[PDB]
């Protein structure tokens, strides 16, 4: 019900701020114009509004709307890299779309954190967004995103063990993570994972499916194009929001909402499991 | 609570002294610096302000337009740029603290008040170049109360900057001895007058010796006094 | 400053009593620690009332414990400090801090860092 | 801030009262501050009734009509200084004039010397004669050049002491700045004095 003793600075609390930004690392080091321009649109326009109209629907709180729309206003993850190969989307122009996502990131997450901000907070606004912290992590992480691509290239050689290393080294960090945080946190978890919370983080990316593929048949595009670009704004950086939240806010306006992430990510992989089924059979019994 | 200022020495009529206000042991957001001049013999006069920026900045109509005041939070120091210093602005210039918002809490029944001062750096504005003191003696006269009490004095003028000191015999008679503080010339320099008051009988029959010295022009330049 | 606005401060004689406010600009007292400070010349600020407004914890000085109340309005976005039997070593700026605590104190401690700050309204008790 | 008293006398033990009226509709409850001689000022008083905190119960304030008044019970030999009132206006404070307290004395009757200017100052080609008043109280004197039976001004210049520590005595000298060509047109160099102690004016001159 409350939150441990000097939450946020026990030695404890520092290595899991220290093990998240080692693993953002490698998740965004692993990635490396109408159908590109149009994932943007679809990306920074849909899913931070998806963010801020399912927390005004389901009257969430404060500071859960907030976080809320936080994870919906980061860019796409490295998941909807195998999700369009499984769909028989395209896994190239998929993996450019995420690098582009990703890149404007810089530039319009902070823009789109103000411009929602005012419709959760009225009065008292000020100094409720970390906007230097958040412009730090995200610049930071542009560095690792950039080498992946510059390493491919230079040295092609190597990158086919540098994959697997960084895929096998991130799988036991999200094991050590997902128990160092929920020993460090306590029985303060029951918290993130309210029925309220569990809702917006199954619907969310299930709104974020299907409103892709609307806008891009909308735009009249090809199958391939289509069913790529919706699970590309489908699927977010989990990794990436988790990390912001719980370094950039302060530890005690925040607490356990930098948890939520992780239940995004389950959710977002069961519904593009489910997905992905249900397109190949219908597929196979077509 | 410490409040310690620097930067204040001699500067020509027209010229530009920097003075700086290093604080220490408060929370430099919690209060705002004042600056508060004295000039000899005068009263206080207070001068400007500054909080923590400038948004919450004043000043005192006799400096309003050359003095422009600073302050840096991140090393606890107030700064005040003083341009084009007249030849009134020689004072010493004492830092005060007070409250972030005194004006907000200025009322018919609330001053907070200037809680701690600094020390004082004197601040000189004069047109004029350093000299040695000019030593002239006072001789009595015969007819100046012979017989009971007399007077003995000397004069010391044109001499630059203002500190200097006499002493009497070598400092070893204090019977009666008195030093008019300097008074500024209108032609730029400084005058001081000592006096004693010795008795009858050819005064002794010793002769007296002034010894005067002036640290910055290292003159230790002596007269003798004797009645004429 | 322009969050936070304090009222209620006055001159009062040596045995009575006033009360302050701090009305928020415009937002609830719900998810936020509101605490009364004071510092009087000479002196540094001091907490005198804290309060977690989540579950009721209430924080009292030692020198204002007995005669300071503390209080909140959810009706008209104000919290109170109800200050009776004053003292002439009272006399102080009284000021009035709002921490955004969703979840409430850290444990059992009143945290106050990154807190909205009134400009204070002074407090003269005097003959 | 026009502070009735400026220089007021007073003995040890004595109570004394300094008042400061707010010329203006902005009185703003004055802050009483204490200045030694060549010393940083501090503060006293605070929102006129309050005691600083260090500062002795024999300190206090109060405020008669518009007029602050600073009130000091028994007055001890450490309490000889020069007090302030500062208030806030609109957007600025402005300190008073400042009121001494000395300590009170008898009448004493003022001496008169005058030294002729000396021959080496003469070839320097800068006369200067001087007139000196020594142990005389109250402060409050009046000191008068005459040459040749002509009232003379703005060639003087005195300096006052600070108040003895033993007999607590004032001490005054005036001095006459003249040229080498007028100090020899004239023949008899006259200081007159005029002082409470002295029933009539005394007069001292010399034959140049
Ligand atoms: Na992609
Ligand atoms: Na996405």
């Amino acid at each position: 019900f409350t939150l441990p003793p000097n939450f946020g600075k026990r030695p404890t609390d520092l290595a899991l701020s220290v093990i998240l930004v080692f693993m953002l690392f490698f998740i965004m080091l692993s990635l490396g114009p109408k159908g590109l321009a149009i994932a943007l649109v679809a990306q920074y326009g849909i899913m931070p509004l998806t963010a801020f109209v399912l927390g005004k629907v389901f009257r969430l709180k404060n500071i859960e709307a907030l976080a809320i729309l936080v994870c919906g206003c980061s860019p796409g993850g490295n998941l909807s890299n195998v999700f369009s190969l499984a769909m028989k989307g395209d896994m190239n122009l998929s993996i450019v779309m995420t690098t582009c996502s990703t890149f404007c990131a810089l530039g319009m997450m902070p823009l789109l954190l103000y411009i929602y901000s005012r419709g959760i907070y009225d009065g008292d606004l000020k100094d409720k967004v970390p906007y230097k912290g958040i412009v730090i992590s995200l610049v930071l992480v542009l560095i690792p995103c950039t080498i992946g691509i510059v390493l491919k290239s230079k040295r092609p050689q190597y990158m086919r063990y540098v994959i697997k290393g960084g895929m096998i080294i991130i799988l036991l960090c999200s094991v050590a993570v997902t128990v160092l945080s929920a020993i460090n946190v306590g029985k303060s978890i029951m918290f993130a994972m309210t029925p309220l919370l569990i809702a917006t983080s199954s619907l969310m990316p299930f709104i974020g499916f299907l409103l892709g593929y609307v806008l891009s048949a909308l735009f009249c595009l090809n199958g391939r194009c289509r069913r790529t670009v919706s699970m590309e704004t489908g699927c977010q950086n989990v990794q990436l929001c988790s990390t912001i939240l719980n370094v950039a806010f302060p530890p005690e306006v925040i607490g356990p909402l930098f948890f939520f992430p992780l239940l995004y990510m389950i959710f977002q992989l069961g519904e593009g499991l489910l997905l992905i089924a249900i397109f190949w059979c219908y597929e196979k019994f077509k | 609570v410490q409040l310690v200022e620097s930067g204040g020495g001699l500067v020509q009529p027209g010229g530009s002294l920097r003075l700086s206000c290093a604080a220490s042991g408060f929370n430099f957001s919690y209060y705002s610096i004042h600056w508060v001049r004295q000039a000899p013999g005068k009263g206080l006069e207070w001068v400007a302000y500054i909080s923590s920026s400038s948004s919450y900045t004043s000043y005192a109509d006799s400096v309003k337009g050359r003095f422009t005041i600073s302050a840096d939070t991140s090393k606890n120091t107030a700064y005040l740029q003083m341009n084009s210093l007249r030849a009134e602005d020689t004072a010493v210039y004492y830092c005060a603290r007070g409250y972030q918002y005194w004006q907000y809490h200025a009322s018919w029944y609330w001053n907070g008040g200037l809680d701690y001062w600094g020390q004082g750096t004197l601040v000189t504005v004069s047109s004029a170049s350093t000299k040695g003191p000019s030593v002239f003696p006072l001789a009595p006269s015969s007819k100046s109360t012979s017989g009971g009490t007399a007077a003995l004095g000397c004069l010391v003028k044109d001499y630059f900057p203002e500190p200097v000191t006499v002493s009497w015999n070598s400092g070893a008679l204090t019977s009666g001895v008195h030093t008019f503080p300097a008074v500024l010339q209108s032609s730029g320099l400084y005058s001081l007058s000592s006096v004693v008051t010795v008795p009858s009988s050819s005064l002794g029959t010793q002769t007296y010796i002034c010894n005067v010295n002036h640290k910055p022009s290292n003159t230790k330049v002596d007269k003798k006094v004797e009645p004429k | 400053q322009r969050q936070l606005v304090e009222s209620g401060g006055g001159l009062v004689q040596p045995g009575g009593s006033l009360r302050l406010s701090c009305a928020a600009s415009r937002f609830t007292f719900d998810d936020y620690t509101i605490g009364w400070f004071r510092q009087a010349p000479g002196k540094e600020r001091e907490g005198v009332s804290y309060m977690s407004s989540r579950d009721g914890s209430t924080y009292y000085a030692d020198s204002v414990k007995g005669r300071f109340i503390i209080s909140r309005d959810n009706v008209k976005n104000t919290v109170y400090l109800q200050m009776n039997s004053l003292e002439p070593e009272d006399t102080a700026v009284y000021y009035c801090a709002a921490a955004y605590r969703p979840w409430g104190l850290i444990g059992g401690n009143f945290d106050f860092s990154g807190a909205y700050w009134g400009k204070g309204t002074p407090v003269t008790v005097s003959s | 801030m026009t502070q009735s008293p400026s220089s007021l006398s007073a003995s040890v033990g004595d109570r004394v009262t300094i008042t400061c009226r707010a010329s203006q509709s902005v009185s703003s409850a004055v802050a009483w501050y204490q200045q030694k001689p060549g010393k940083a000022p501090k503060l006293l008083i605070y929102s006129a009734s309050s005691l600083y905190s260090g500062v002795p119960s024999r300190f206090s304030g109060s405020r008669s009509g518009t007029d602050f008044t600073l009130t000091i019970s028994s007055l001890q030999p450490e309490d000889f200084a020069t007090y302030y009132c500062q208030q806030s206006s609109s957007s600025l404070i402005t300190f008073g004039q400042g009121t001494k307290v000395e300590i009170k004395r008898t009448v004493a009757a003022p001496s008169v010397f005058i030294f002729p200017p000396s021959d080496s100052q003469l070839k320097s080609g800068t006369a200067s004669v001087v007139c000196l008043l020594n142990n005389f109280y109250p402060r409050e004197a009046k000191v008068q050049w005459k040459v040749d039976n002509a009232l003379q001004s703005g060639n003087s210049q005195e300096s006052v002491t600070e108040q003895d520590s033993k007999d607590s005595t004032y001490s005054l000298s005036s001095t006459l700045t003249l040229s080498k060509a007028d100090y020899e047109k004239h023949k008899v160099y006259a200081c007159e004095v005029t002082h409470q102690g002295l029933s009539s004016p005394v007069t001292k001159s010399f034959n140049r």
